[PDB]
RNA sequence: AGGACGACAUUAGACGAAUCAUCUGGAAAGAUGAAUCAAAGAAGGUAAUAAUCCUGUAGUCGAAAAUGUUGUCUCUCUUGA
RNA sequence: ACCGAUAGUGAACCAGUACCGUGAGGGAAAGGUGAAAAGCACCCCGGAAGGGGAGUGAAAUAGAACCUGAAACCGUGUGCUUACAAGUAGUCAGAGCCCGUUAAUGGGUGAUGGCGUGCCUUUUGUAGAAUGAACCGGCGAGUUACGAUUUGAUGCAAGGUUAAGCAGUAAAUGUGGAGCCGUAGCGAAAGCGAGUCUGAAUAGGGCGUUUAGUAUUUGGUCGUAGACCCGAAACCAGGUGAU
RNA sequence: GAGGGUAGCGGAGAAAUUCCAAUCGAACCUGGAGAUAGCUGGUUCUCUCCGAAAUAGCUUUAGGGCUAGCCUCAAGUGAUGA
RNA sequence: GACAAUGGUAGGAGAGCGUUCUAAGGGCGUUGAAGCAUGAUCGUAAGGACAUGUGGAGCGCUUAGAAGUGAGAAUGCCGGUG
RNA sequence: GACUCGGUGAAAUCAUAGUACCUGUGAAGAUGCAGGUUACCCGCGACAGGACGGAAAGACCCCGUGGAGCUUUACUGUAGCC
């Protein structure tokens, strides 16, 4: 669900499981599907 | 490489306490007999490496305990 | 806030350079401020050691566990993926005391001030 | 213990999306004013710094032959508790 | 989060080449016009070299030994100064003359007066007649790995924590609890245990009890490594030489 | 003179430690190799606070080293210091 | 606001200046970047700007990270020139 | 040969140099310090008292738990031999 590899800026988009502190820092907002979402409430408890 | 640990040192220093080095003590060998009844019973019993030395000696016993 | 980061204040500092001017440009000055400069640790020039020497080592020596044992009201032992011992060679039940529970113990050799307690509460004992 | 069938691969290659005007100027890719593409905003080149100028990139096909490579037939070899 | 022409290969260039040695063998230096050769037709002084024009060019005050073009060094011009004076050359004071700035109780020079024996090293002590440097530029010495210890920071805490390995995009991370340290110490040891050891002793005395650790990491220091850098006379091993 | 032979733990020497490719009490070249160097030399920016020692003890030690002493930084004790 | 301390070799401790690279942010640049030259500029120092000439592509600022990070001396190496 | 002219044109050395003498001073033998004395500025031809002149990290002497070569009833070994 990312051919956006190709956008200026805004093109990194990983699983959440595959997520890591430099976006998240780096970038100034992030999007969430749900249930993605939930996969991260899952784990980080 | 890991440090070796001088094993000469470590078969006559056992560490235990709280850091102390124990003992082990000079002229306790052979040779008696010049030794007074009362230098021989007393140097029977041990005391530590002196503060001093173990500035001197704290590394190679760096792995006992 | 990725381009105004900050350290914990207390971590890091400026590793010393040695020999970069005039705010100190050395490190001694003659005699073993040579490179590479000896003196074994140890080898102070005459002994150090070289006096008595008592040893030996030999086999079994158990695994302690002290009657700290503020566990359930009851059950059997040795269970330790309750969060006890780990590592265990034996297990000896020693004492410290506050026998508060009553529970029937099990671990190989108990130490006799313990087992007092530990039968005296609930009865226990085993190899 | 040596050889007969057709899939992939190696050794040439092909397709490949989308820009204009102006100011400065030796020259525009820069600035600016309106645009467009994007599974392609990697990179290099082009009279200065270019996703849309060129070689390309993502992506898609492609082998006469030659090796290499295997699925499978055959091929041997088979007496097994 | 490797070099950018003394760096990086010895070698960005026709390098194992000039070059040196009988030989084995040793072994350099040396990149860059411009966008485009449009590389200066033509006149001019000169045998030429080289140059003044005219020209191409954005630029040749980019013209080929060609981007930039520092310093030592060499010269031309000249504003202040200097031929009765003994000088580590400056500093402090200061007339005269000349100029006019990042405009500020300005800049250049300096008759004359006071003061005044460079730096480095090494030294009890160096102006030293002890050492070093002709000058200018570039290059040129405390590093990293892995262990140790200590400090500081952060996370959990009576717990703390993973290694390989799999997973992943040469990550982070997920996994993985073998393992290590800690919760208990004492004794050479059998061993006993908040106590143990010696001891014949429930005397005394040693070590310990009363409570905090552990993982990562910045710093300091040590250890293993060439371990801050340069420097021997020598030793051994293979070879090469009686021109 | 020309063609040859003996080679480095070796060779040759009417003999001097003499010769072995312009310094031979042991040739040259490449490697071990960054031999080792308690010796000498060197060791690159700035300011701020403190600030020594050239003594004792032992040392195949004596211009080296170790512990002590004296310096610093930090914890702690808390009038013990003058 | 008073009041104190502030010479200093080895040496300990502290706070900083600058260099190259990285990251993110925010910028400058053929209407001229770095570099070079000049100045009577600013800061307690290391050092920082600005103006002009040169030059003809690039470069800085903030925060943090990492270092082949700073030279006047080694009969230092190499070049150039006395 | 030197010396003058035409041509060509090095070198060792060298911290910067506007580089006097006396009596002193001083790391105890001073161009450079003190106090006096003396001396206009710049060459050239000469001479060697000083610059503890240049040259070579003193061959003497000592030192280093450096080297090498050599000797022996130094020690430990070994080719070989009975
Ligand atoms: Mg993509
Ligand atoms: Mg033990
Ligand atoms: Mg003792
Ligand atoms: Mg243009
Ligand atoms: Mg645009
Ligand atoms: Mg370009
Ligand atoms: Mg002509
Ligand atoms: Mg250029
Ligand atoms: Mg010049
Ligand atoms: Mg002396
Ligand atoms: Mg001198
Ligand atoms: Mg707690
Ligand atoms: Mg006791
Ligand atoms: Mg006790
Ligand atoms: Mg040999
Ligand atoms: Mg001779
Ligand atoms: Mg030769
Ligand atoms: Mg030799
Ligand atoms: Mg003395
Ligand atoms: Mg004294
Ligand atoms: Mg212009
Ligand atoms: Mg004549
Ligand atoms: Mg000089
Ligand atoms: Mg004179
Ligand atoms: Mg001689
Ligand atoms: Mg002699
Ligand atoms: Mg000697
Ligand atoms: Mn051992
Ligand atoms: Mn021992
Ligand atoms: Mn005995
Ligand atoms: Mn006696
Ligand atoms: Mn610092
Ligand atoms: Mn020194
Ligand atoms: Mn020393
Ligand atoms: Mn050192
Ligand atoms: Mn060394
Ligand atoms: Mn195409
Ligand atoms: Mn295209
Ligand atoms: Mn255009
Ligand atoms: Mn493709
Ligand atoms: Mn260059
Ligand atoms: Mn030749
Ligand atoms: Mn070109
Ligand atoms: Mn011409
Ligand atoms: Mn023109
Ligand atoms: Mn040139
Ligand atoms: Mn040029
Ligand atoms: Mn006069
Ligand atoms: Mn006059
Ligand atoms: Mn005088
Ligand atoms: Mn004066
Ligand atoms: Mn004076
Ligand atoms: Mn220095
Ligand atoms: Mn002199
Ligand atoms: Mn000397
Ligand atoms: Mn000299
Ligand atoms: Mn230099
Ligand atoms: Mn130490
Ligand atoms: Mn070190
Ligand atoms: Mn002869
Ligand atoms: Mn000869
Ligand atoms: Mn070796
Ligand atoms: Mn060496
Ligand atoms: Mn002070
Ligand atoms: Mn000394
Ligand atoms: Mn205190
Ligand atoms: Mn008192
Ligand atoms: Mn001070
Ligand atoms: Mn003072
Ligand atoms: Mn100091
Ligand atoms: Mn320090
Ligand atoms: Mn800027
Ligand atoms: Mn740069
Ligand atoms: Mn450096
Ligand atoms: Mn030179
Ligand atoms: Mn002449
Ligand atoms: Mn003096
Ligand atoms: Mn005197
Ligand atoms: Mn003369
Ligand atoms: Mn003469
Ligand atoms: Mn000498």
């Amino acid at each position: 669900e990312n051919e956006d590899v190709n956008v200026e800026l805004s093109a990194r988009n990983i699983p959440g499981v595959q997520v890591t502190t430099a976006q998240g820092l780096n970038v100034l907002d992030i999007t969430n599907a749900d249930s993605l979402v939930i996969t991260e409430a899952a784990a980080k408890k | 490489p890991k440090m070796k640990t001088h094993r000469g040192a470590a078969k006559r220093v056992k560490r235990t306490a709280s850091g102390q080095l124990k003992r082990s003590r000079a002229f306790t060998s052979h040779l008696f007999a010049n030794k007074s009844t009362k230098q021989k019973r007393q140097l029977r019993k041990a005391r530590l490496v002196s503060k001093s030395d173990m500035k001197r000696v704290k590394q190679l016993l760096a792995y006992k305990k | 806030k990725l381009h105004e980061l900050k350290p914990a204040e207390g971590s890091r500092k400026e590793r010393n350079r040695v020999g970069r001017g005039v705010a100190t440009g050395n490190g001694k000055t003659s005699g073993r401020g040579h490179k590479g400069q000896k003196a074994r640790s140890g080898g102070g020039v005459r002994p150090g050691f070289e006096g008595g020497q008592l040893p030996l080592f030999r086999r079994l020596p158990k695994r302690g566990f002290t009657n700290i044992n503020r566990k359930e009201y009851a059950i059997v032992n040795l269970d330790q993926l309750n969060k006890f011992e780990d590592g265990t060679e034996v297990t000896p039940a020693l004492l410290v005391e506050s026998g508060v529970v009553k529970n029937e113990k099990s671990g190989i050799k108990i130490l006799g001030n313990g087992s007092l307690d530990k039968k005296l509460t609930v009865k226990a004992h085993k190899f």
